[PDB]
């Protein structure tokens, strides 16, 4: 066992979480496809398809049987250090894991960061748009 | 696919 | 925070275990020099000098200011892996780090399992010695 | 030094 947090790091963890992926032998966007691209599955009842990447945390629904999980990662988040990794797992030096695992990190506060600034801006809308009909009275 |  | 039980391999943890060691700067033995060589301070009443290599566990008390303690540890402990390691501690990689972290697993059996023999055979003399003035009666 |  390596410590919880780091096992999304590993391609087998990653493949485990598609449990009920769709998308399987004959497709391209099979879970070791998609496993090997960084995705976890993160199914809803609202989006049964919805995965996220470990490393940048982008989210992706809607996906068809010949989409390119690499492809579509970088297609949507051409920044995510991830995809710039060439070696595997075991063959990262600690420095360089610890540096990844830094920038992880600095991703999961960006990705709250936007959610929080995005839930916000919804709530400002509408309070704008309430205002904008009084000032629009004499 | 598309975002989220 | 890397995980407590691989704190040992920093050699940073290992200096700060030598909190009252006596041989400071103008001996072989210093505590940076100690640390580097593999060595935590395990002091006693009993032996105050007492360290121990983290990965192979060996112990070695007595430590005079000309020591060097890597010569030290290879003539006591020539088979430790430890002193194979030339690289720094960032710069292993994953694969090599958990092949080392086993082989630290592996000398810690071995070094119950030597306590528990040695434990053993103290207490099967005693014995020994007992049966044999008995026999050695009429 | 020498082994304990
Ligand atoms: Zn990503
Ligand atoms: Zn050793």
């Amino acid at each position: 066992t390596l410590p919880p947090a780091w096992q999304p790091f590993l391609k087998d963890h990653r493949i485990s979480t598609f449990k009920n992926w769709p998308f399987l032998e004959g497709c391209a966007c099979t879970p070791e496809r998609m496993a090997e691209a960084g995705f976890i599955h993160c199914p809803t009842e609202n989006e049964p398809d919805l995965a996220q990447c470990f490393f940048c945390f982008k989210e992706l629904e809607g996906w068809e049987p010949d989409d390119d999980p690499i492809e579509e990662h970088k297609k949507h988040s051409s920044g995510c250090a991830f995809l710039s990794v060439k070696k595997q797992f075991e063959e990262l030096t600690l420095g360089e894991f610890l540096k990844l695992d830094r920038e992880r990190a600095k991703n999961k506060i960006a990705k709250e960061t936007n959610n929080k600034k995005k839930e916000f801006e919804e709530t400002a809308k509408k309070v704008r748009r309430a205002i904008e009909q009084l000032a629009a009275m004499d | 696919a598309r975002t989220k």
